[PDB]
Formats: C-alpha cells, structure tokens, sequence
C-alpha cells in the first residue's frame, strides 16, 4: 500500500560524485563488518560497475562508546535533493525552540532503517568502503532503505514521526518538538529533574511504539546571545593601551556608527614612548564612557534572511579558548559566542575546534533551523585527516578553510 | 556464461550514426579475413540490412606486416554511453607491498573479447565493411563482446574478473590475487610446487571461463618491470633512470627531467628538484629553449651524483613499527625516509612549500608532517611514528601562539642538524627602557619613487628616499631603517597592516631580499617590540 515514496532530483542535476577518502585498516574494518551486518539485514546491497555515482564514508564512535558507527557523507546528495527535502516535502522549524529553558538531544536514526527506499533512486546512494594501497578496487554498496544522514529521510519519514508523536504531544503541549536530521531536539521551561523525567517518558513512549533510541546532552538556549565588545579596563593607561584602545574602537566603528575616538587621539598628539604613563583627560573619559554606552547596546537593523546561507567564522585565542560568530553578511553579527574546555591535557587543537563546531552547529540548527558553512582556522589536508576522529555528530555542516586571518586575539576576546 | 553488465545510453541520446567512405581494398579484404574469424568464434554477430546505428572502421597494421589489425573509433558511441564506476585511480605502491615466497603474473589475452555484452545495448555497436563500390552492399556486423577502446570495457570487465575469481579466492583463503586491468598478480607461502599446482588450477579454473593464461610455467621470472618499478623477490626499485646531456634545452626536456627527478625520489634519498623547477616556472612557451643556470646545473649534478650507484627499498612487515624520519636540506626543500629498519627503507620522499612568498621552518615541518602522513595512511593504512630534528619546547612555543589548528602524532627528537628553531620572537608588550621608533612609508603608484622613514621620541628623524618600489615596499622599508638605526630594544610603531601581517607570521626566510634583511635585523636585536594604530588618524603618524 504505501510502497515507497518517489524522489525526483532537479532537471538538470546527476546524481553525487565524490572521491571515498583513505582511511586507516582499523577502520576499513570496522566498516566492512558494519556493512556486512546491514548486508545481512537488507539494508544495503552491493552493485556493480553500472553505477558511476558515490559518496563518501567514515568510521567514528556513537556515543563515545567502544564500538564503531558508520557514518556517511550526505552532504553533496542533500545539495542535489535539496527540490525534494526542503520545497517539496519540507519540515517546519520551530520559533519557540530557542525560547525554551532547557533542550535534550536525542537520536531517532534507527526509524529510518525500517521504511524502504524508492527503488530507481537506490543507486544515488552508493558508497565505496576502500582498499588499502588500491590492492583492490572498493566494496560498492548502495542503500536498499532510508540511509542515515540524508535529508530525504527525516523528510519521508515526517509523517509517521508525527503520528508517533501525537500521543505525546497532547499530555505535553508546552513541549516543543523539533526533527532535524537523525535528531529529535526536545525543549521544555520545566526545572531539570523533572525535564529528564519529561524526557525519559518521552524516550519509553518511543520505545513503546517501535523507535529505539541510544549523563545526558542538554542544551540551554535563553542563555544564548550575541555577546557584547569588551573594552579593557585598567587602573592607568600608558600609551600603548590607548593604541590598542583607538584600534580596537575604530575597528568596532564598523559594527556601530557612533563611535568617536577623538578625545583619544588628541591626547596621543605628541610623539612619546610607549611605556610612558599618561592620565586621562575629562574629555577622554567621556568619550571612553560614551562609546562602553553605546559598545553595550546589540547592533540596528540586524535580521535573519531565510534564503542566504549562514557563515560561521572561528578563529583561536589561546589557552584552550576559541570565538565564534555567526552571520549572514559582513559586520552584522546574528550570533557570537566563545567555546572552552577541560584543563590539564584531555586536549589538542583539532579536538577542540571539532567540538566547537559542532558546539556552533548544534546550536544554529536550535535556533534557524539550519547550519552554517564554516570558515576554519586550520589546514585543509590536516583536517581532512582528523576531524573523523572526535566527531560525535550524525550531520556534516559545510567548511572551507581559510590562511588569512589577521585578527589578533583581543577584539573578539 | 558470464553475467552480462546492464548498459545504457545516455538519457535523450540514441545510438551512434555514421557513415565511413575510407578506404581502398586491400583494407576491405582483412578486415573480411578478421571479421570471419571473429564471427567463427562468436564475438561478432552478421546483421541483416535494417535501419540499425553504425560506427567508422579503419584497418591498420603492426610491425612485421604478416600480421594485419582491426581498430573501431567509437568515440561518437562513447560520448553517448552512460558513465561507468571507475576502474582504478592509482597503483599499489612497493613499499606497501608484503613479501611473499612466491609471486607469479598471469595476462590474459583477448580480455576484453572473452567477456560478453549486455544484448539490448549491442546494436548500439554496429558498425559496416564497405564493397568496393559499384554500390554493392555492405557488410553489417555488431559486437557480442566487450569492444575494444569502448568506454565500459575496463570496468565490466574488472567486475567480471573479480566475479570470476570469487568462488577459487574461497577455496585458497592464504593465497593473495592482485587485480590489474589485464593482469592477475598471485603469491603464496606455500612451498614451490604447490605453488605451481595452485597456479595451474587457477589457470584452468580462469580457462574454464574462456580466459586465456601463459603455457610457459609461469611466464614472466623475477625480477618484474612493472609500471615503471624493479619489483625483485626480497626488494623493490625503480628501473633504469637516465638523465640526458644537451647543450640545449626546451621546456619539454626540462619538464621530463623534472618528471624522472620526481619519479626517482621516492627510492633514492636527497634528490632536489628546486632550481630545474624554478626554470621551469614560465607558463609561456612549451618549446621556447631555456639557459640553465649555475643553481640549476649544481641542482643536476649533485641528481646525476646520487644516481650514479644504484639503490632498492624493501618490502613492508605489519609485525614491525612505521618510522619516518624528516631531514631539512636548507633551501626550503625538505626529504623523508620511511623505515621499519635502520639500513633499509620502505620508500622516501620530498616536500617543497611552493606557495606564499614568507613561511618558516616549524610551519614547513607541520606541511611535511601531514602529507607523509596522508601518504603512510594511504599506502599502508597506517601512520608513522615520527622522528624530527626539533625541540618540543621549540614546536610547543610554536603552535601554542599560531593561529591556525596543527596536529602532530607521537614524535621523537633527533639530533642531526641542522636543527628547526625560532631564530626570534617579537615581545608581547612594550619595552620600558627603549627607544620608539614611529615609522611610515608612502609611494606614488605612477612613477615608483616614493620614500620611507621614521620618527622617534627621543627626536631623532630620518627620511631615506626609493627609487622602483612599491607601497607595501617601501611600508617594509621604514622597519628596516628602524631596525638598523637603533639599539639592541626597540618599539616599532606602524601604521601598515601588511608589513605588522608579514612581520608577525615569524618568517625566517623569504623571497624577497628585503624582508630577508629584516630577519637578519630581528634576529640581531634582543628585544623587539612591533606595535599597529590606525593611518591617518592623526595620532603617532608620519607625514611624507
Ligand atoms: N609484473 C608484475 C607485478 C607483480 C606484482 C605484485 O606482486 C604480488 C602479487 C601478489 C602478492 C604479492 C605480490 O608482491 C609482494 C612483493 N613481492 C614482489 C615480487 C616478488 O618476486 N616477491 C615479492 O614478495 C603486486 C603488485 C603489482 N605487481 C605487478
């Protein structure tokens, strides 16, 4: 009766073409039993040289957990089915979600596995689990149901998500519910214990009805905001703190106006040395007080455009510590925030900016419904190489890489 | 009985129609000689007159003329065929190579004929002998097979071959195949007679679905030529290299000898490919003949010298560590060796930082560091651990106030120099007990004189002027006069982003001659304090 669902690509779009990056044995392995046991299940099925197309796949860890998951490389396949996921069979992003106290994250993939694919699009999803040293050619599969980390997915699957949901929802109506991807976000107003309570009944009453889900993750979105520019604060200025000063201020006159660094820059008039302590005038301090007054209040005219992408600009201040701003055109921030971590050595950079974007991710999805392509502060061929490794996201947000960047530390910090 | 490959055309495209006039007689006769030989033995199929498709047929020949030879240009089909997985992007690489106490190479012939073509899509490779014309009718065939030189030949046929290989790989899980497009590649440890008894069923069992294998035993004896490699029983190399003595030279022959330098590097350590390569940086003229120069010619003898003696790596062992050792050879060029053994290398290799005018040692060393990893990952599906003439307060110094993201695994200091290190670092605040140097540079984009300069507090004031330079030149310039006229600490004061951005990058060489000076002032100071405000906001700022 139901079949499967059709999916057409737009006229004039074939089908993801896409190099399968080389991975360690250990992990060519681990994909081959994964895919193995899916063989087994019918998920997947191998193909033969008739089909040109495939996407990339990699091995990361579920939950943190001993055992290895599979993840595969939507992204390309999601830009081409972009018609089918986001026009035509599209979900509704939730307002509220971000107004909410506390939100849980949890992972509905597994409902996927069960509804079958439309049988010519079959061949769109292929995939090549690689050989080392091109002693053979890969395994070639192509995905005979729903595959995980496609867009189409969540997008069939919608109907019944909600049906599922239906009984929940009505002995919760001030729970908002969100589907993204694998992921189901869950905010609530509700005090912590009982949110988990909320959420563990929630878990049981998915569970009771056929989906499986994987102390807990929980974000908190009334916290989130563009933060404020920090002028330094000190006892004395010399000169070079008031250099810094006129810098960072007429740096900051691109995102306000009203800046004036006048009173400022008469006091440096003469030519002195850089240690040499000078107090501020009256004139000084004014305009100092006048221009934290205005440093202080969000930036006018700054919306959110539906249509344009979301850019995610990060860049390193050292000690553990990375900032972050989020933005639809230059200078007109729709969020900035600062991401940190455990002391001692648990750490290295790559882990770092790997958790921070998809820190950064996770919380763009809460709040547009969507995620941003980001700018990283890294080598393109070492993050190529790494980034599988402390990724703990069943999504891949766009990158690019970027070897500019001129940005000191102090004016985002 | 093999299981045909399902084709087809591309969407809105038909089959592929021409009409071929050429040529003569003679050629008409063989191609009938071959065509009734190929239809005897089923690869092609007479077709009666219809309106079917039809592809251009032209008949050449080998040397020794006894033998006459059929060839199809099915560009016209190819275009219009449907794309295909693909075949192989690379080769297995030696080093990654695991012994093996015997090694035997199966070719089979008439490859792409042995296998069979998928039926709805074979009228797609009609093609027609021509009379010799009164008007007479032609003679129209089409293809059962695979056809030669058609675009999903290779790739069915891989499949094919694998599928066929598939139920004897069952029953000889400890014998290794290797998959060639035209070749099968075998090894055992088994003792040298069930060796051959292996070998032998394999061919009859290959036979048993028409593929053709060598009746001399095993053919081809080690040492094998094997794209472009000396593949030896207990060591591998590359075959003979040689490099050509002209008295001229043209960017053609430049670019084979930078070609043969290249493919040289990966068994035979220290070869430099910088100055060939800096001739060969002009994009114009592919034939125009270019002057060695001294570099150059000192580059290519030292090559010439390292290729005098022969020398070979060996073959991988998973039970022993990956190491990989890096060694700087100073012009910015770097080389690696990868071993799991002192006196033996697996393979080695070069790294040379093309792009961007500044960088230093520390970043460089980073660069390498990830493609010999990119490369060990690749080839042995692993990562080395690394042995690297470098402090590790040196590199953590480095990547703890670099702006970018960097990652190294698990390393080890060496000792042999020269050695990686930071040959200055800038002070994070002012100097108390300094002179400070405020200095500006300007430039007029038309005449290119311009000028640099600098005032201090201490009221000293110069102004140098330039003749052929830039802004950013002369705004590099104005440092360097800061730096020679002062004392061993002193505070710059620029209003230029550039010269502030090439400055705090810590370069410790560069292209440019200036900038190279401006190290060498750096290096000389104790401490250096550089400073940036905003131009022309009338402040701390020179006006020239
Ligand atoms: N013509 C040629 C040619 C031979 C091979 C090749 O040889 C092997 C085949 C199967 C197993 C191990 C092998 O080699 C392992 C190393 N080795 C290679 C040669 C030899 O005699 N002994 C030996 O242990 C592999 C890849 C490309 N080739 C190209």
């Amino acid at each position: 009766p139901i079949e499967t669902v059709p999916v057409k690509l737009k006229p004039g779009m074939d089908g993801p073409k896409v190099k399968q990056w080389p991975l360690t044995e250990e992990k060519i392995k681990a994909l081959v039993e994964i895919c193995t046991e899916m063989e087994k299940e019918g998920k997947i099925s191998k193909i033969g040289p008739e089909n040109p197309y495939n996407t990339p796949v990699f091995a990361i860890k579920k939950k943190d957990s001993t055992k290895w998951r599979k993840l595969v490389d939507f992204r390309e396949l999601n830009k081409r089915t972009q018609d089918f996921w986001e026009v035509q069979l599209g979900i509704p992003h939730p307002a509220g979600l971000k107004k909410k106290k506390s939100v849980t994250v949890l992972d509905v993939g597994d409902a996927y596995f069960s509804v079958p694919l439309d049988e010519d699009f079959r061949k769109y999803t292929a995939f090549t689990i690689p050989s080392i040293n091109n002693e053979t050619p890969g395994i070639r599969y192509q995905y005979n149901v729903l595959p995980q980390g496609w867009k189409g997915s969540p997008a069939i699957f919608q109907s019944s998500m909600t049906k599922i949901l239906e009984p929940f929802k009505k002995q919760n109506p001030d729970i908002v519910i969100y589907q993204y991807m694998d992921d189901l976000y869950v905010g609530s107003d509700l005090e912590i214990g009982q949110h988990r309570t909320k959420i563990e009944e929630l878990r049981q009453h998915l569970l009771r009805w056929g989906l499986t889900t994987p102390m807990g993750y929980e974000l908190h979105p009334d916290k989130w905001t563009v933060q404020p520019i920090v002028l330094p604060e000190k006892d004395s200025w010399t000169v070079n703190d008031i250099q810094k000063l006129v810098g960072k201020l007429n740096w900051a006159s691109q995102i306000y106006p009203g800046i004036k660094v006048r009173q400022l820059s008469k006091l440096l008039r003469g030519t002195k040395a850089l240690t040499e302590v000078i107090p501020l005038t009256e004139e000084a301090e004014l305009e100092l007080a006048e221009n934290r007054e205005i440093l202080k209040e969000p930036v006018h005219g700054v919306y959110y455009d539906p249509s344009k992408d979301l850019i995610a600009e990060i860049q390193k201040q050292g000690q553990g510590q990375w900032t972050y701003q989020i933005y639809q055109e230059p200078f007109k921030n729709l969020k900035t925030g600062k991401y940190a971590r455990m002391r001692g050595a648990h750490t290295n950079d790559v882990k770092q900016l790997t958790e921070a974007v998809q820190k950064i991710t996770t919380e763009s999805i809460v709040i547009w419904g969507k995620t941003p392509k980001f700018k990283l502060p890294i080598q393109k061929e070492t993050w190529e190489t790494w980034w599988t490794e402390y990724w703990q996201a069943t999504w891949i947000p766009e990158w690019e890489f970027v070897n500019t960047p001129p940005l000191v530390k102090l004016w985002y910090q | 009985p093999i299981e045909t490959v399902p084709v087809k055309l591309k969407p809105g495209m038909d089959g592929p129609k021409v009409k071929q006039w050429p040529l003569t007689e003679e050629k008409i006769k063989a191609l009938v000689e071959i065509c009734t030989e190929m239809e005897k033995e089923g690869k092609i199929s007479k077709i009666g007159p219809e309106n079917p498709y039809n592809t251009p047929v032209f008949a050449i020949k080998k040397k020794d003329s006894t033998k006459w030879r059929k060839l199809v240009d099915f560009r016209e089909l190819n275009k219009r065929t449907q794309d295909f997985w693909e075949v192989q992007l690379g080769i297995p690489h030696p080093a990654g190579l695991k012994k093996k106490k015997s090694v035997t190479v199966l070719d089979v012939g008439d490859a792409y004929f042995s296998v069979p073509l998928d039926e709805d899509f074979r009228k797609y490779t009609a093609f027609t002998i021509p009379s010799i014309n009164n008007e007479t009718p032609g003679i129209r065939y089409q293809y059962n097979v695979l056809p030669q030189g058609w675009k999903g030949s290779p790739a069915i046929f891989q499949s094919s071959m694998t599928k066929i290989l598939e139920p004897f790989a069952a029953q000889n899980p400890d014998i290794v195949i290797y998959q060639y497009m035209d070749d099968l590649y075998v090894g055992s440890d088994l003792e040298i007679g069930q060796h051959r008894t292996k070998i032998e069923e394999l061919r009859q069992h290959l036979l048993r679905w028409g593929l053709t294998t060598p009746d001399k035993k095993h053919q081809k004896e080690p040492p094998f030529l094997w794209m472009g490699y000396e593949l030896h029983p207990d060591k591998w190399t590359v075959q003979p290299i040689v490099l050509p003595e002209k008295d001229s030279w043209t960017v053609n022959d430049i670019q084979k000898l930078v070609g043969k330098l290249n493919w040289a590097s990966q068994i035979y350590p220290g070869i430099k490919v910088r100055q060939l390569s800096k001739l060969l940086r002009g994009t114009k003229a592919l034939t125009e003949v270019i002057p060695l120069t001294e570099e150059a010619e000192l580059e290519l003898a030292e090559n010439r010298e390292i290729l005098k003696e022969p020398v070979h790596g060996v073959y991988y062992d998973p039970s022993k560590d990956l190491i990989a050792e890096i060694q700087k050879q100073g012009q910015g060029q770097w080389t690696y060796q990868i071993y799991q053994e002192p006196f033996k290398n697996l393979k080695t290799g070069k790294y040379a930082r093309m792009r961007g005018a500044h960088t230093n040692d520390v970043k460089q060393l980073t660069e390498a560091v990830q493609k010999i990893t990119t490369e060990s990952i690749v080839i042995w599906g692993k990562t080395p651990k690394f042995k690297l003439p470098i402090q590790k307060e040196t590199w953590e110094t480095w990547w703890t106030e670099y702006w970018q993201a960097t990652w190294i695994p698990e390393w080890e200091f060496v000792n042999t120099p020269p050695l990686v290190k930071l040959w200055y670092q800038l002070e994070k605040e002012p100097i108390v007990g300094a002179e400070t140097f405020y200095v500006d540079g300007a430039a007029n984009r038309e005449t290119k004189l311009g000028k640099a300069g600098y005032v201090t507090n201490k009221g000293r004031q110069k102004v140098v002027p330039l003749t052929n330079t830039t802004n950013q030149k002369t705004e590099l310039q104005a440092i360097y006069l800061a730096l020679q006229d002062s004392g061993l600490e002193v505070n710059i004061v620029t209003d230029s982003q550039y010269a502030l951005g090439i400055i705090q990058a810590q370069p410790d060489k560069s292209e440019s001659e200036l900038v190279n000076q401006i190290i060498e002032q750096l290096i000389k100071k104790e401490k250096v304090y550089l400073a940036w405000v905003p131009a022309h906001k009338g402040i701390g700022g020179n006006e020239q």
